[PDB]
């Protein structure tokens, strides 16, 4: 049992990751204004995964799910270098709060198909993840249409559940 | 985790609300600690108990996350109670209701018509205009289908998305075309409500929708000539709900058209005769018929029968039908102004009714009944009624006498006579907004201010607690004291205008705490006015200004300082700026 | 249904008529119309049972007015039952005869009342003494005709002071009902007899015999001190009502004492700890107690000018006590207790009762008005309460800081540099116009005074008369302070005021300001910019002629309302 | 001076009604509850309501509104104190005072209301003497009803003769949020249970500062009686003369003296706490409780209440000594320490949650109130010296005393 | 009355 | 357009509220307490019509439990009484001899009959059979 | 009680 939140920018494929982890394929996806939730059993751990829609106007309402949070999914788009500053601002807005203070971090670098997409390291250093503290963070570059590294991230997350 | 009905019995076993709130907060903390465990099994009854708390009015703002989670569930009863909690705990200004968009959208694409029924239900009851712009592409898609359980909900959900976004109605114009032969009368009822709404919104839609007048003429003729139906039927009419809606769509269409108004001529002539004034329902049918007649540009021969109908509706001893007949003649004021005027004794007779609503509607109906001939005899009984009113009727009557006197006054002397009689008999019940209206009309008068202000001073010597009366009177004294005190610069043979109690009545208003301090603003304004209008007794009001310089109000202190500087330093500028104020409209 | 009850009543068994009359008074208990069963329970009245006849007297009291014609069938039974060996049934019949208010009955009710005045047992004597006042309430001139006033004076001349105390209560009632024709003031010897009657009668009788002292005024210094030396131990009584009337007569009689003698200061210092102790009473008495304290601290502010810690409110206190403790802290705010009062009121804006917070902010304002020493600390505290940015808190604090600025406009020119940002979306017109006065009045240290009024001039024509007139004054004052920037602003507000507005005083002040601006705008530097005098504030001290009348009424409804008694009685 | 004494239910219909003068009509009680709701919802909730020229003096019971109506200028504290005495006498009679006592024991209560008041005048309002001739189980009235001494009837006889004294302390305290004392006063109240024979007379001996100054022994330990308000039975003229508590006692349980004084001694239980109010997450109460009094007394059954947020959830209490029950019905906690010795400090750490969504209105910040009770201890140091039984027969009664330290309104303000 | 009593001297002359 | 639906007892206890106009909860309590005060303080020959705050209000006494709505003041008024009577027959047909305790204990079913009879303020099924049949079919899904 | 009454009386 682990409350999991999927936050991040819009057009980043967080719902693509969500329906790749639940059903196994890539369904026709509308821009998700509200939220989504399924339960992914993986490594005999039911991952209750709260996918949160990443539009602009819902971004103030993201604090409503930060309660009882045990692990984080932070999906970024790797094809938008111009959106890394607002993603870093949202990241440092989300992490420095009293609610959501002891939950592990797992940042997804989705859409690793184009040369615009960087590695984990450049997206890390543009976020500046080494400045963090008391956060069990790990970035992971994924390919949601093929499902690359999503279940590896769930494996590490199941390692981050128990201690 | 007790049941819902267990909490119902728990609260019903409470006598005192000081103990009933304790019993609320016990189970409320039970629900709160239950929601910390993220339980999805008892969440139905936990949210149901929380809604039972909200229904009596207890803090239930916290349990809207779990309402969204019940909508984000997968079982039918959980979604049912979740959409109930969404319609009860969430509204437009809740600020957290924007998360329902994805869930209602997937539940508009749910396989079951009942789950799509709930997704249409919650969106039609409380769907915000931002949610209307996000869901109306799928609202019309459930109008692009043909499921008669879903079409009735999609049509009124389209009414809702027009109600919240009236600039989105253009995409339902191609979706509403020629579904107007649906046999399901519920779908047909929602479609006629949708057409009534669309014809209410835009005149560009009228021309597309006044073409389908004879289609719904045939529909209404089929429903009138329908002798009986097993369902839809109360008091022997096959769906009178849809009959009134079709008559209302007939009422708003053809109201400035002649071709469609005569296309609906014969069905109105039928339903004026194929109704029944026995129970409530046929009187409703016939009243909506007479409204449709009096609002379209009909034949006046229909209006002969319709005024015969309304004369019958005045005769009915049911207070329902008396309210209906008063509302009837209140609707056809300008339409057929002649034949309503011969109901005048009955309209005045309805003023002595034992209901607040019937006295109110008969009062407003006598107000709208005023023409350029009935101004003499009716106003006597109207002011007698105002003298025999209740304090809740006095504001509306005091406004309506003024409004019907400003239009149809036969004599400006008698106009101000009726106005002054109202200002005596109402006093502190007339609205202060009518006071500059009275001021503007008496300064629109130019030949009678002697007869005005002498009678003003004769009335206000007895009273000043009538606050709008002295709101009038202070400006009246300050502007027309020269016509009040006439030719009396020194002591003469004793005339009742005395120019020492003329100032002392305003000063006594000033000293008395029965003063709203715009009484005092008007009064000090009158004092500064009457230093040039009066050369009789001056340098005594300057004493009043100089001793008034330390008063406790802010503006009155400013006013006393700005007067006293003129009265002591710039006496040459006082008479330069004390001309009468010019007349506006 | 009632015929069955009348058939139970018309029987001859005691247990049947007893359950019958119990069902009658049980129907009367919930208020059923058992008035129709009057003349038959009249017959079932003369019984040897004493428990039964109390129920019958209860019925006759509750239905004396109901059957004015059928009530003549009881007078023989009353004059019989006033001739009984049991004094309980005699005094019971006497107090029944007094409460029956029928003028057809009370003609024959004079002589058995006169006999029960002259009875031996003090129980029926003190009952008949109150019954004299009962009959004088029914018919005063019949009591004057029978001469019961002298017998009432003879029960003043009685022993066993309960009869005397009921006689004093009846005399206070009857002389109140008098036009004071033949006023019943006593010689001081009978007054000293009442002083001997004081340590013996009941604690209720000890109230009414102190109520006769509200009608007598002593003539000497030694007479007043001599009676007040034994009025003084009544302040140490458990009941607050004896203490309150003793406080009333001591406030009445302290205007006869020599202040230069040490007995007056002895009265002063021995009165204040009972007045502090009465605050520990149960809170419905504390409401009247706080109103009477307000009546005293206006009369004598020297009494409680050192006891501030006890007038702090508590969380369990209701609204009618918490609002009055604020007023007493207003009436007792002094120079040295400024810190505790201001920090106390600082913790009073932190409440959820809106009107309590509004009254607290007004109390801080009246503190800044009343003393000039801690006006600055009031300003700092109120600005820190503006820093809460609670809407009604700001809507009160703007008006309060305005009224601070009206009395003391002197050294508050850096305060307004914060007040320019004060949640400019404020809604209430009493504080919108207050902020307009704060801007336009102080429009020389405020540089952006023009552009903030652009918000206030947009929706101009539908706000108020007050807000529009404060705008009309403040823009003229601003333009006189700066003629360069707001040249268009004064012209457009004169165009909005004179031409299109029909608000009559707004029109008049607009045409006056326009004729002043057109005639001589430089002369406005002396006309509208004249040196304002020190504003005589609204001092809420009650008139000492009226206050001395309210010294004579302490513990009354007039004492609560702070009104003359005739202002509300009918 | 009330014309009609009324008791209503919580809805507004007549439980019991009793008119005296006819100045108030009986139909005017029906306006009371609409006027009650009308004045209550605007913050004008006062014990005196008005309907034109008719007033409504009222005190409030748990289920009962003792409505006292008058039309002219009634003596007000007369009326309210008689209402309190009616409450006290009926509580002596009916130990629970509810509608079952009104609607079923209606045989005696009308007689009680007839006896206690005539014409709006209270005449004889003592409970024990009224027992002797108004029973529910009648002879002449006693002479003690007519006596100057109207609290002790002759003829009372017991086998043993015992006088029980209860010196009960009550520490009133209002400590601000800064940590300083705003008001440390003590309202002390001595309640006596006297079982004697006949008409005794009792002279109480106390260690008064003023009386020892009258004596010349004002350098030892004594109590500074700032004010004392006695019962009716104490001859107050003699107490004004030479501080003498001379009284014929009433029979049974009665409160002798209600004294009040100010005390600059430190508070008994000091409550320090910090509150880390985070947004939409949780709250923490790191509350400590030290005792400033001596290391020999133990505070029985304390109940240290801390007011909590109304919609808190998942309560946690890392305590050291003492149990916690979270009371969300009153929105508080009860940190109960049964045996709380002196000179010790017991820590409690609380941790709650908080909902992610805020409320429409605010909640308020109530102060901290604890419920200590200490036997064999007086913070004032007041000690009874003697109690001389005076009897024409002449015997040895048993003046027994115990010392109890309780609280009054022991408030400490919160952040 | 679980709290027991204490006896005072009667006279304290 | 029906702006609200209110169901309050004779004692004033709120048994069913409904808001077709999204006004906040303090305004809900204000307006609700005002309407409860108005209707309970009016006689029995007063047409069951109140003109209250631009609303020709339609209420009706069927029992001690009072029913209340308000149509827009441009429509026919007696049909709102027919709507309330039709909904009475709906509660009687789905519940079966509809008691007060049937409304007390099983209030959510009355809310759901209201949901399947009116959304947005307007009648969505005019049949007295199709609506109760559909809610018994949704109960048949459970 | 007064609550067990059915409303419409069918
Ligand atoms: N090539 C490639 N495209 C991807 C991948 N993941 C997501 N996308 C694309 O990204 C687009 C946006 O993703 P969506 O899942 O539809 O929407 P979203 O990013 O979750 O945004 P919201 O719906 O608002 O939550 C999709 O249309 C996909 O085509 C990926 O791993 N590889
Ligand atoms: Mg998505």
């Amino acid at each position: 049992e682990m409350r999991i939140l999927m936050v991040g920018l819009d057009a980043a494929g967080k719902t693509t990751i969500l329906y790749k982890l639940k059903l196994g394929e890539i369904v026709t996806t509308i821009p998700t204004i509200g939220f989504n939730v399924e339960t992914v059993e993986y490594k005999n751990i039911s991952f209750t995964v709260w996918d949160v829609g990443g539009l602009d106007k819902i971004r103030p309402l993201w604090r409503h799910y930060f309660q009882n949070t045990q692990g984080l999914i932070f999906v970024v788009d790797s094809n938008d270098r111009e959106r890394v500053n607002e993603a870093r601002e949202e990241l440092m807005r989300m992490l420095a709060e009293d609610e959501l203070r002891d939950a592990v971090l797992l940042v997804f670098a989705n859409k690793q198909d184009l040369p615009n997409a960087m590695n984990a390291a450049e997206i890390t250093d543009k976020l500046g993840l080494h400045s963090l503290r008391h956060r069990n963070w790990y970035i992971q570059a994924t390919c949601a249409t093929s499902g690359d590294g999503l279940y590896e991230g769930l494996d590490w997350l199941s390692n981050q559940l128990r201690n | 985790p007790i049941r819902l009905r267990e909490l119902i019995r728990t609260i019903r076993t409470a006598r005192t609300q000081a103990e009933e709130r304790e019993m609320i907060q016990k189970e409320c903390a039970a629900i709160r600690s239950s929601f910390r465990e993220e339980d999805n099994t008892y969440r139905c009854r936990n949210v149901a108990k929380l809604l039972y708390m909200h229904m009596l009015g207890y803090p239930a703002h916290f349990g809207q996350l779990e309402c969204l989670k019940l909508i984000a569930s997968q079982k039918f009863t959980d979604k049912r109670i979740g959409y109930l909690g969404a319609m009860l705990l969430l509204d437009e200004r809740q600020d957290v209701h924007l998360l329902m968009t994805n869930c209602i959208k997937n539940d508009l694409n749910h396989s079951t018509q009942f789950v799509q029924g709930l997704a249409l239900c919650t969106l039609g009851c409380m769907g915000s205009s931002e949610m209307c712009r996000d869901l109306a592409g799928e609202v019309e898609k459930l109008l692009k289908t043909s499921n008669s359980y879903l079409r009735k909900k999609a049509a009124l959900c389209a009414v809702h998305v027009i109600r919240k976004v009236p600039e989105l109605m253009e995409m339902f114009l191609p979706a509403t075309k020629n579904l107007l032969n649906e046999k399901n009368h519920g779908v047909l009822h929602t479609s006629v409500v949708l057409l009534t709404e669309m014809c209410e919104r835009s005149p560009d839609m009228l021309a597309h929708f006044r073409k389908l007048v004879p289609q719904l003429v045939r529909i209404l003729k089929n429903l009138i000539m329908s002798g009986y139906s097993p369902e839809h039927d109360v008091s022997g009419i096959s769906d009178p709900f849809l009959q009134v809606r079709i008559l209302r769509l007939l009422r708003i269409l053809g109201r400035n058209d002649d071709d469609s108004s005569e296309a609906m001529n014969d069905i109105l002539a039928q339903v004026a005769t194929n109704t029944e004034t026995s129970k409530n329902v046929g009187n409703a049918i016939l009243y909506e018929t007479v409204l449709t007649i009096m609002d379209i540009k009909s034949e006046s021969g229909l209006r002969v029968l319709a005024i015969n109908i309304l004369g019958r509706f005045l005769l009915n001893n049911d207070k329902n039908i008396r309210y209906v007949a008063l509302t009837s003649l209140l609707k056809t004021v300008q339409t057929d102004h002649n034949a309503v005027q011969r109901h005048r004794s009955t309209i005045v007779d309805c003023l002595k009714d034992l209901d607040v609503s019937i006295k109110r509607r008969a009062m407003e109906l006598s107000f709208a009944l005023v023409n350029g001939n009935n101004i003499r005899g009716m106003m006597k009984e109207l002011l007698y009624f105002l003298d025999s009113c209740e304090p809740e009727f006095k504001a509306d009557c005091a406004s309506g006498i003024f409004l019907a006197a400003e239009k149809y006054a036969p004599s400006k002397r008698w106009h101000i006579d009726t106005i002054m009689r109202v200002l005596t008999t109402a006093g502190s019940y007339v609205r202060d907004d009518a006071v500059p209206n009275l001021i503007q009309l008496i300064t629109n008068s130019v030949e009678m201010h002697a007869y005005t202000v002498q009678r003003l001073y004769k009335a206000i010597l007895g009273d000043y607690s009538q606050q709008p009366l002295v709101q009038v009177a202070a400006w009246c004294i300050g502007e027309y004291g020269d016509l009040l005190v006439s030719g009396q610069c020194e002591e003469e043979e004793p005339i009742q205008v005395t120019e020492d109690e003329v100032l002392d009545i305003l000063e006594s208003v000033l000293i008395s705490n029965m003063s709203t301090s715009v009484t005092r603003g008007y009064a000090l304004t009158a004092i500064m006015k009457l230093s040039t209008r009066f050369t009789c007794t001056v340098n005594r009001i300057k004493k009043v200004v100089s001793i008034y310089g330390s008063s406790i109000d802010v503006e009155l202190q400013q006013r006393a300082v700005e007067y006293n500087a003129l009265f002591k330093k710039y006496d040459h500028m006082r008479s330069a700026l004390l001309e009468r104020m010019p007349v506006m409209e | 249904e009632i015929f069955e009850l009348k058939a139970e009543l018309n029987s001859d068994k005691k247990e049947k008529k007893k359950e019958a009359v119990k069902k009658v008074i049980a129907s009367m208990t919930v208020g059923k119309d058992v008035s129709a069963l009057f003349p038959d329970v009249v017959n079932c009245m003369q019984t040897d049972n004493l428990e039964l006849k109390k129920l019958v007297y209860l019925y006759l009291m509750n239905y004396a007015k109901s059957q004015p014609d059928m009530a003549i069938m009881a007078v023989n039974t009353f004059v019989k039952d006033c001739e009984d060996p049991n004094p309980l049934i005699r005094a019971l019949a006497v107090r029944t005869m007094g409460c029956i208010r029928v003028d057809k009955i009370t003609e024959y009710l004079c002589e058995p009342l006169r006999k029960c005045l002259k009875d031996e047992d003090p129980y029926v004597r003190k009952t008949a003494a109150v019954c004299v006042a009962k009959l004088h309430d029914i018919n005063a001139q019949l009591v004057e005709d029978q001469g019961f006033l002298d017998t009432l004076k003879d029960l003043i001349s009685d022993s066993n002071p309960m009869v005397v105390a009921n006689a004093v209560a009846a005399l206070s009632e009857i002389a109140e009902s008098h036009p004071s024709s033949n006023l019943l003031d006593l010689n001081p010897q009978s007054i000293n007899k009442l002083l001997t009657a004081l340590n013996e009668c009941t604690e209720w009788g000890q109230i009414f015999i102190l109520d006769c002292l509200a009608n007598y005024m002593p003539k000497d210094d030694r007479e007043a001190q001599s009676i007040c030396e034994r009025v003084t131990p009544r302040l140490s009584h458990a009941n607050s009502a004896v203490v309150l009337s003793a406080v009333k007569v001591l406030m009445k009689f302290m205007e006869m004492l020599s202040k230069d003698l040490d007995y007056y200061g002895t009265l002063l210092k021995k009165l204040a700890p009972p007045l502090v102790t009465l605050l520990s009473a149960e809170p419905e008495l504390q409401y009247v107690a706080l109103r009477n304290i307000n009546l005293i601290v206006q009369k004598r502010p020297e009494i409680l000018k050192h006891e501030m810690k006890v007038f702090f409110v508590k969380y369990n206190d209701p609204i009618y006590v918490k609002l009055e403790k604020l007023d007493i802290m207003i009436r007792l705010a002094s120079q040295a207790n400024i810190a505790q009062v201001l920090a106390e009121l600082r913790e009073y804006a932190t409440e959820v009762d809106v009107d309590f917070v509004r009254k607290a902010v007004r109390a801080i304002g009246r503190c800044a008005i009343k003393v000039e020493q801690s006006a600055e600390r009031c300003v700092s505290t109120l600005l820190d309460l503006i820093q809460t940015k609670v809407n009604y808190v700001v809507q009160e604090a703007i008006v309060v800081i305005k009224d601070i600025f009206r009395k003391y406009p002197n050294k508050y020119e850096s305060v307004i540099a914060t007040l320019c940002e004060n949640l400019d979306s404020l809604d209430e017109p009493e504080a919108r116009a207050a902020m307009i006065w704060i801007v336009g009045e102080y429009a020389e240290r405020i540089d952006n005074a023009d552009e903030l009024l652009e918000s206030f001039l947009e929706g101009f024509h539908d706000k108020s008369t007050q807000v529009q007139l404060q705008l009309l004054t403040a823009i003229v004052k601003l333009f006189l302070k700066k003629p360069t920037e707001t040249q268009e602003l004064v012209q457009q507000v004169l165009s909005l005021a004179t031409q299109d507005s029909d608000n009559p005083d707004l029109r008049d002040r607009g045409y006056i300001y326009w004729r002043l601006l057109s005639t001589d705008p430089v002369a406005a530097k002396e006309v509208v910019l004249a040196e304002k005098p020190l504003i005589s504030e609204e001092t809420d001290l009650i008139e000492p002629t009226l206050l001395d009348e309210l010294i004579c009424y302490i513990g009354t409804l007039a004492s609560v309302y702070h009104k003359p008694p005739s202002a509300f009685v009918e | 001076s009330a014309s009609a004494v009324y008791v209503l239910d919580l809805k507004g219909k007549v439980l019991i009604c009793r008119n005296y003068r006819g100045d108030v009509d009986m139909s005017e009680v029906e306006h009371f509850m609409p006027i009650l709701m009308e004045k209550e919802e605007e913050g004008m909730l006062s014990p005196i309501l008005a309907h034109g020229g008719v007033r409504f003096m009222w005190i409030k019971h748990n289920n009962l509104y003792l409505v006292a109506t008058s039309k002219k200028n009634a003596c007000v504290s007369l009326v309210f104190s008689f209402l309190y005495k009616v409450v006290q006498v009926f509580s002596e009679y009916f130990k629970e005072l509810e509608e079952e006592s009104i609607r079923d024991n209606f045989v005696i209560i009308y007689e009680l209301l007839d006896e206690l008041m005539d014409f709006g005048y209270p005449q004889t309002t003592d409970s024990k003497i009224l027992q002797e001739y108004i029973t529910q189980e009648a002879p002449r009235p006693p002479a003690t009803v007519t006596n100057a001494v109207s609290w002790r009837s002759e003829g009372i006889k017991y086998r043993k003769n015992e006088v029980f004294l209860d010196v009960i302390e009550a520490v009133n305290l209002l400590v601000s949020a800064n940590g300083n004392v705003l008001r440390s006063e003590i309202v002390g109240s001595i309640k006596m249970r006297v079982f004697l024979s006949g008409m005794p007379e009792l002279r109480l001996g106390l260690n008064d500062k003023v009386l020892f100054d009258n004596t010349g022994r004002g350098k030892s330990k004594s109590v500074e009686l700032e004010d004392v308000k006695f019962h009716q039975c104490v001859r107050l003229s003699r107490f004004e003369n030479d501080r003498t508590i001379s009284f014929i006692p009433p029979d049974g349980e009665f409160e002798l003296m209600s004294y009040r004084l100010n005390t600059h001694v430190k508070p008994l239980i000091w409550i320090e706490s910090v509150i880390e109010k985070h947004s939409h997450s949780r709250i923490e109460y790191m509350v400590k409780a030290k005792s400033q009094f001596k290391r020999r007394s133990t505070a029985n059954n304390v109940e240290i209440h801390i007011p909590v947020p109304n919609d808190a959830d998942s309560p946690k209490f890392k305590t050291t000594v003492g149990s916690v029950k979270w009371v969300p019905e009153n929105s508080e906690i009860v940190w109960s320490v049964k045996s709380f010795p002196g000179g010790k400090e017991y820590l409690m750490r609380a941790h709650f949650g908080l909902p992610s969504v805020e409320a429409e209105d605010k909640e308020g910040k109530p102060p901290i109130s604890v419920k200590f009770e200490i036997p064999y201890f007086t913070t004032s140091g007041i000690q009874v010296r003697y109690l001389k039984i005076i009897e024409k027969s002449g015997y040895q009664a048993l003046p027994w005393v115990r010392y109890i330290t309780q609280n009054g309104d022991y408030q400490l303000r919160t952040q | 009355t679980s709290y027991d009593y204490c006896r005072v001297p009667m006279e304290d002359g | 357009m029906i702006h609200f639906i209110l169901l309050f007892s004779r004692q004033g206890k709120l048994r069913l509220q409904k808001w077709y106009i999204t006004l906040p909860d303090k305004e809900r309590k204000k307006i609700t307490r005002e309407i409860v005060q108005i209707i309970l303080s009016r006689g029995h020959r007063t047409s069951s019509f109140v003109d209250w705050k631009e609303l020709k209000l339609v209420y009706k006494r069927y029992a001690s439990l009072y029913f209340c709505c308000a149509i827009e003041n441009q429509d026919n008024e007696l049909l709102t009484l027919e709507i309330v009577h039709r909904y009475v027959e709906l509660l009687d047909k789905y519940f079966g001899n509809v008691c007060e305790l049937d409304i007390i204990f099983n209030f959510e079913k009355a809310y759901f009959i209201l949901d399947e009879f009116i959304i947005g303020g307007e009648i969505q099924e005019t049949s007295k059979k199709i609506a109760v049949k559909a809610i018994e079919d949704s109960d048949m899904l459970q | 009680k007064g609550e067990n009454t059915s409303a419409a009386h069918p």
